[PDB]
């Protein structure tokens, strides 16, 4: 307390001087979207906003007399109009291609630089760009399923070479279907973390829009944008929701939804090439997927994602029971035996809940009794609950 | 219908104007109104009349798309009208069921809900109107959600001959007109 | 639901069969062991609750003087097994005056098992599997002998065969222990040890159950006396 | 007739409408039955007790035989059923074999038709769990649980109905052998044990009582309220 | 010609939003006021007198355009007036992008050195001069009415206090809403992530929706309360789109507890508003399956679920790692109803004929509803015959309306 007074001193003094050091430095609001003054370049800026004019998207339709010296390019200017121009001397004749987006001047509208295809902001926020914090360490009693789903989806993107010179094409789609909570999407989410390649997330929900040919259609931007990487993975969690099986109720019943499985369908493998892009569905019910769906060059593998076994209960336990404060003698192979047809995440919940009693007892390390009690709480008391038993018919 | 007055009255009433009244009574100020009974009985008369006496303002949801861009341009949830709501408070939120599940009964459970104690706001009272009580759901009759029905009998002999006067005043009468006999003549008449 | 009974997965499987099977690994862990000596059954009696009496939980069964039957599963499944192979016996007896093959035994047994149906069936056919997998022990003109049941109707004669909820870690204990030229004493004793490694509780005479068929003499319940004895060594 | 199968496996190996039967039995009446030296105690509470509905017909505890009752918890139309199936083998059993039916026997066959229920076309099981107890010819008292399983066990005390889970561990601490050494103490354990989860007091509790070569006794509410008055002195004391 | 080559890595804005800034000063420790703190604050003030010097050293003979005050009248020149608001379409480069005015027009412009590029993201609204279009600003998007609607402003006055009987049912929604965020200490002790999902069942009016505002009343996180009938839409897709914006906004305001109540009312009600039948909730049901437990990481968001019918729910909605705890809420007893008859008439005036032993047996399946709307009817009788006392006639009238007729 002899120095709360000189503390406060130093402090108000240190607050003044943040305040004052703010006045010179600058980066006071950011409302308007300001960035920091140590970031202005405002002499680039002002030749930037004269040298470098403004340039309006426009799309290539018809080019006119290719062959000739004097190439006329028809251009759609969005909601603008439409013009007949000609090439800019910046830019080679090979460069533009009917049917794609260039950009063009305000004053003769001549094209000045080709452009990338359109896509949608909603797809473009659809890859992944942080990977998740879960390797295949974190997955337990999935041993023949991962090596299954990497040698599909990592192992030819990591090391290609191995497959070029025996002549193998490797699969190009898995499809993972298990009851809730057996490690469908951990899986994933572990592919994710390990790629190196762009990882694409798609949920069929996502994939559901209001107005008419839009669920084709951003599978159609879905695919053009992974066709513009050289390795691409799409994971397509939740397949179910647009890939129910095709159906004929009088009404149109899911017409439009159908539709969008067909676009899915028709890039997976159709006339085209897909490209070097390699799908990853999972759903707890592929019971109800599109038999041209479930089909191979479309879902190649179909990895299944049963209730782990004894030894695969034990190894969960492990991987839950890792940062765990518990006994010595926790004896987890009994607990895997009390549980016989139970989830990854009942087994999660089951060390959530051992930890849980024994927090509840203000104790800091959890006994086995805890276990014991988890087991029944979770196990057996939740069971009214459990999804596992209507979903292994669906499986 | 001074049955029906006095009914709404300590309901919308009482709790926007007096306040203390309830707190003293140590009671929670009732939110929710139920108008029940034939259609043409004066349910949404009574509830324009108390919103017109209250001071308070009257907003009739009828879940109408025409009037959605003046509720807001999200329109995903029926409670965004709440911030037109509170602006003009006291309001009374008015929905008739003209009579798949019931629309109306479904706004009610949404502001119901938020009114219970999820909303700051006080004196935002609301009201429905329904032909039948017994067509309600559950939801809607589970005690504490409608702090007081309200029934709308279709008017007697002695009330048609009170609504037969209210009306025949807008008219150029010969005097000595029975409006007695008239009353007679239309026995399980609404108004 | 939709499914009947007597349906077929795309995989060959009967599902009520295979669901049945499942209802095993929820039972106590019962092992069984063949020796030249004799068979000895093996059983954990899972008290829940310290005022039942252990007595009343029977989860072995005199099936005749010869022969002795282990239970895993669904105990009230099994009293209708346990009371045919009670009845087919003496019935053999009656007939033939001599003592069935436990072979015989176990496949009249089995024979209940599948006859499950729900239409064109009896009105006393059963509807569902009978969740419950035996242990037929015994002594036959063919010696000792150790046959698995399972609610498939499939019956197989096991050197050791341990059923229940850890009959996957007793089974591969049971293999690291069993050797055919072995006592009966070593036997018991290695049934302990592997129960008692499987058990949530801790072994004592009160929790489990032994019983052994030996030639000449009858089958014998182990008592509380006799339990601790072997008991105490492990 | 009606051939379906209503009991069948679940993917997990759960038969669920016997499970479905036994959330029934946790939706009825908390029935308590402790097994003494000399006398056996069967204790129920009475839910509600309205005061226009005749006690005399609704009881929980009935008469198998002259020396074997039960109480039961769950459905109780069910209940009857098993009760008159289970009177009119013990007449059965008594002609045949010229001697009283033993608490095992008559648990036996009702835990037996229970599971006939559960693996039979066209019948729901049992809804119901019953508290068997009763005297052998040698006097042994004996005490017995089935569920609608068809599963019997045999236990020094136990308790089925809503409040089972909570008196059984009330059981599993005060069960004694001091705790039955006399008739009134092992009373007084079934009053404490209903106690715990009936909430107004003696007017919710229908205590009856069988002793050695006598029938069954249904405790007047008077003698449960002189009962009663005795736990809530021997509370003060032990303060 | 060729592409130019972004030097950002990804496409989407920095996920942390609303910092310190430059003033993220150093979290000294400790708190106590002794000399290391003071030998540590004295050094933090030391740097700041270097670096208040240094920089007035270098504006002192920094030229007259270049000015703090100067750069910034400057940067309003470049930005000009009126600064057209616009929508990010693409971010072809560091200091390109393609923008969309309001009239559906793309333009090909350069992003301006002065815009914050953090905050540049497809679909953004952005500032863009009114004559070149070039990228001048980012404007912060205002709250949507949506957001509005879903927060809960002013936590509710009722608080556990006001609850009776429901002991472990408070206990257990403490762990997984409360404790994980007052003593996040004891969960890191003990290793285990705090229990993700929780859900409260029961019969009406047993006091699911109390717990969930005594939960909001002692709450630091942003409160977020849904009904299930919110969810179901009149259009394809938009009840997955708001389901997947419901929980947009809570990781926005993390910590944050989203209270779905009447979960159950999604499936177990049909409107005819809705487009897609079953097959549309369907979909929606498997958009909060993501959001509850799925590919995208979650952050400080703790889910309420409410419903008086837990059998009509889709059985993988509520699973573990989705909804952990199934808090069950039981109709009162004899000792809850007392203590809930006391809690609603605590403020009443009762009369001395009044007595609360009576009206508990009022009916077998009497719920905490029927007693608070047996009081505040008995209370409403009272203040029809002009009276501040509540009779036992008047509880008696009371429960003829409420339970009866
Ligand atoms: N094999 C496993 N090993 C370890 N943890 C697992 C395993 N399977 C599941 N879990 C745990 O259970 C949780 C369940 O989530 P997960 O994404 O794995 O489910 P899912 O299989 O995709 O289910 P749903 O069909 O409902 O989408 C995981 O987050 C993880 O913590
Ligand atoms: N256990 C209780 N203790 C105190 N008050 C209670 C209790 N249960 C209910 N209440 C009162 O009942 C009122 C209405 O019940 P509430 O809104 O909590 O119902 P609910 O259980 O969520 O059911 P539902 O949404 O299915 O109708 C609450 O505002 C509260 O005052
Ligand atoms: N009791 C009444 N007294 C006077 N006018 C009435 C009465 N009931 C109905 N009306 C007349 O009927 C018209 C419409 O009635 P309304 O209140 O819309 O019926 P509802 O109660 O079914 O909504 C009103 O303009 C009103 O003048
Ligand atoms: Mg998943
Ligand atoms: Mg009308
Ligand atoms: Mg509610």
């Amino acid at each position: 307390s002899t120095y709360s007074r000189q503390i406060k001193q130093v402090e108000d003094d240190i607050q003044q001087l943040l305040k004052k050091i703010n006045e010179l430095t600058g980066i006071k609001e950011s409302d308007t979207g300001l960035a920091p003054p140590a970031l202005w370049d405002l002499a680039a800026d002002k030749q930037t906003l004269q040298s470098e004019q403004p340039l309006q998207v426009a799309r290539c339709t018809k080019i006119i007399n290719a062959d000739s010296e004097d190439p006329k390019y028809i251009i759609n200017v969005k909601q603008f109009a439409k013009f007949v121009v000609d090439l800019s001397d910046q830019v080679a004749p090979t460069d533009i291609e009917e049917g794609m987006r260039v950009g063009v001047d305000r004053n003769k509208y001549q094209i000045h630089i080709p452009l990338p295809p359109k896509i949608d902001p909603t797809v473009t926020m659809m890859q992944v760009e942080e990977k998740p914090d879960v390797t295949y360490s974190d997955v337990g009693g999935c041993k023949e399923q991962i090596e299954k789903l990497r040698e599909v989806v990592e192992t030819p993107l990591l090391h290609p070479e191995r497959f070029v010179n025996l002549g193998i094409e490797p699969p190009k789609g898995v499809l993972l279907f298990g009851p809730p909570g057996t490690g469908k999407t951990l899986c994933a989410r572990a592919v994710a973390n390990r790629t190196d390649a762009c990882f694409i997330r798609v949920i069929g929900s996502e994939l559901v829009q209001k107005y008419v040919g839009e669920g084709a259609r951003m599978v159609r931007e879905l695919f053009e944008m992974a066709r513009t990487k050289k390795a691409c993975l799409i994971f397509f969690d939740e397949i179910d929701a647009i890939g129910g099986a095709r159906f004929d109720d009088g009404a149109g019943g899911d017409n439009e939804v159908q539709r969008t499985m067909l676009e899915l369908i028709n890039q997976l493998d159709g006339f085209d090439p897909r490209g070097n892009i390699k799908v990853l569905m999972a759903t707890n019910r592929p019971d109800t997927l599109d038999p041209a769906l479930m089909r191979p060059g479309r879902l190649d593998r179909k990895i299944e994602f049963s209730l782990p076994d004894l030894e695969g209960r034990t190894h969960i336990f492990k991987i839950h029971a890792r940062s765990m404060s518990v006994e010595r003698d926790i004896r987890f192979e009994l607990l895997a035996r009390l549980c016989p047809n139970s989830t990854g995440a009942e087994i999660r919940s089951v060390c959530t809940e051992a930890g849980m009693f024994a927090i509840r007892a203000r104790r800091k390390i959890a006994t086995e009794k805890d276990f014991l009690e988890a087991v029944n709480k979770v196990i057996k008391s939740y069971a009214k609950f459990s999804a596992t038993p209507r979903y292994m018919t669906y499986n | 219908l001074d049955k029906q007055i006095k009914e709404i009255k300590e309901v919308i009433e009482l709790p926007v104007k007096h306040p203390e009244l309830f707190e003293a009574l140590g009671i929670a100020q009732p939110k929710g109104v139920l108008l029940y009974g034939p259609p043409g009985t004066g349910k949404t008369l009574l509830a324009r009349a108390v919103a017109h006496h209250t001071d308070c303002t009257f907003i009739r949801v009828s879940g109408s798309e025409l009037v959605q861009k003046f509720i807001g341009e999200g329109a995903r949830m029926v409670r965004e009208l709440f911030v037109m709501a509170r602006e003009h408070a006291p309001s009374i939120i008015f929905m008739d069921e003209i009579d798949g599940d019931s629309e109306v009964q479904r706004t009610m459970l949404e502001l119901l809900n938020q009114l219970d104690g999820f909303e700051a706001t006080k004196n935002i009272k609301v009201i429905m109107a329904t032909n039948r009580i017994d067509i309600l759901d559950s939801a809607l009759l589970r005690p504490g959600r409608i702090d007081r029905k309200i029934e709308f009998p279709p008017p007697n002999e002695e009330a048609r001959l009170d609504i037969l006067k209210i009306h025949s005043r807008k008219m150029n009468l010969t005097r000595g007109i029975n409006l007695r006999k008239i009353a007679e003549l239309m026995p399980g008449a609404s108004g | 639901y939709d499914r009947g009974v007597n349906t077929f997965s795309p995989e060959g499987r009967l599902f009520q069969v295979e669901y049945a099977i499942e209802a095993i690994k929820l039972g106590s862990t019962a092992i069984g062991i063949q020796t030249s000596e004799g068979v000895c059954l093996a059983v954990e009696k899972r008290i829940t609750s310290p005022l039942m009496e252990p007595s009343s939980i029977e989860k072995i069964v005199e099936i005749d003087a010869h022969i002795g039957c282990a239970m895993s599963g669904l105990i009230a499944d099994a009293k209708t097994l346990i009371d045919k192979a009670r009845v087919e016996t003496q019935n053999h007896w009656f007939t033939y005056n001599e003592t069935m093959t436990v072979e015989s035994v176990t496949q009249a047994v089995s024979n209940l098992a599948l006859q499950f149906g729900e239409e064109d069936a009896d009105p006393g056919a059963m509807s569902r599997p009978f969740g419950v997998a035996l242990l037929f022990g015994g002594v036959d003109e063919k010696g000792p002998q150790l046959f698995h049941m399972d609610p498939s109707g499939t019956f197989v004669q096991c050197d050791a065969r341990a059923i229940g909820s850890a009959s996957e870690g007793a089974q591969s204990s049971l293999q690291e222990v069993y050797h055919k030229s072995m006592t009966l004493k070593e036997a018991i004793k290695s049934s302990l040890i592997i129960l008692k490694q499987v058990m949530e509780e801790k072994l004592n005479a009160t929790n489990i159950e032994l019983a052994t068929v030996q030639p000449g003499q009858n089958f014998h319940m182990f008592t509380k006396e006799e339990l601790e004895e072997v008991i105490k060594d492990i | 007739s009606y051939d379906r199968a209503i009991t069948v496996f679940s993917p997990d190996g759960h038969l669920f409408q016997v499970e479905y039967a036994q959330e029934a039995v946790k939706k009825g009446s908390t029935a308590v039955g402790v097994r003494g030296r000399d006398i056996v105690v069967l204790g129920v509470e009475k839910k509600s007790v309205a005061k226009l509905q005749d006690e005399r017909t609704v009881r929980k505890i009935c008469a198998l035989d002259d020396n074997v009752c039960m109480a039961f918890a769950g459905l109780t139309a069910d209940a009857r059923i098993v009760i008159n199936r289970a009177r009119v083998e013990c007449q059965s059993h008594r002609l045949t074999v010229e001697d009283p039916v033993t608490v095992e026997y008559i648990t036996r066959y009702i835990a037996s038709l229970k599971q006939r229920y559960t693996q039979s076309n066209g019948r729901r099981p049992f809804g119901i769990s019953a508290l068997i107890v009763g005297f052998d010819f040698d006097g042994t008292p004996r005490l017995y649980q089935t569920d609608p399983s068809g599963t019997y066990h045999a236990w020094k005390a136990n308790a089925i109905g809503r409040g089972a889970k909570s008196v059984r561990e009330f059981l599993e601490k005060n069960y004694t052998d001091e705790a039955i050494e006399t008739d009134d103490l092992t009373i007084k354990l079934v009053i404490k044990a209903l106690l715990e989860v009936v909430q107004s007091g003696g007017k919710n509790i229908e205590l009856a009582v069988m002793r050695r070569d006598q029938s069954l006794k249904i405790l007047n509410p008077e003698e449960i309220e002189k009962y009663v008055a005795e736990i809530e002195k021997e509370k003060e004391e032990n303060e | 010609y060729e592409p130019p080559v972004p030097t950002r890595v990804g496409k989407k804005k920095k996920k942390t939003k609303g910092p310190d800034a430059a003033s993220k000063l150093p979290l000294v420790t400790p708190h106590t006021q002794c000399r290391l703190k003071l030998l540590k604050l004295e050094r933090i003030k030391d740097y700041l007198l270097m670096e208040e010097e240094f920089i007035r050293n270098q504006e002192q003979m920094k030229p007259l355009e270049e000015k703090q005050e100067e750069e910034r009248s400057k940067v309003d020149d470049l930005r000009g007036t009126p600064m057209s608001v616009g929508t990010l379409e693409e971010i072809i480069d560091d200091n390109h992008a393609i923008v969309s005015t309001s009239v559906g027009s793309e333009h090909y412009v350069s992003i301006l050195s002065f815009v914050d590029k953090d905050l540049l993201e497809p679909g953004c609204s952005v500032l863009l001069n009114h004559k070149v279009h070039a990228v001048i600003g980012v404007l912060m998007d205002d709250t949507d009415p949506l957001v509005t609607v879903m927060k809960v402003e002013k936590a509710p006055q009722e608080t556990y206090a006001d609850i009776g009987g429901l002991d472990n049912q408070i206990q257990e929604i403490k762990e997984s809403v409360e404790l994980p965020l007052t003593h996040p200490e004891y969960y890191e002790e003990m290793g285990i992530k705090p229990p993700k999902g929780v859900i409260l069942y029961g019969p009406p009016g047993t006091g699911k929706t109390l717990l969930a505002k005594a939960v909001a009343n002692q709450t630091s996180a942003t409160f977020l309360r849904v009904v299930g009938s919110e969810l179901i839409q009149k259009y394809l897709g938009d009840g997955p789109k708001l389901v997947r914006e419901l929980f947009r906004v809570a990781e926005e305001h993390a910590p944050s507890i989203v209270f779905i109540d009447e979960i159950d009312a999604i499936g177990t009600k049909r409107y005819d508003s809705n487009s897609g039948g079953e097959r549309e909730i369907q979909r929606t049901m498997l958009e909060l399956l993501n959001q509850l437990d799925g590919f995208d990481s979650r952050g400080d968001v703790k889910v309420i679920m409410a419903t008086n019918r837990i059998e009509t729910l889709d059985p993988a909605l509520i699973r573990p790692g989705r909804i952990d705890r199934k808090i069950e809420f039981p109709l009162p007893d004899e000792k809850t109803k007392k203590r809930i008859f006391q809690i609603h008439t605590s403020r009443m005036t009762l009369a001395d004929d009044v007595t609360l032993d009576d009206l508990i047996m009022a009916k077998d399946d009497l719920s905490g509803a029927d007693i608070k709307a047996i009081c505040t009817e008995a209370g409403l009788m009272a203040l029809r015959e002009r009276r501040m006392k509540v009779t036992n006639e008047d509880f008696k009238k009371s429960k003829e309306n409420v339970l009866y007729k």
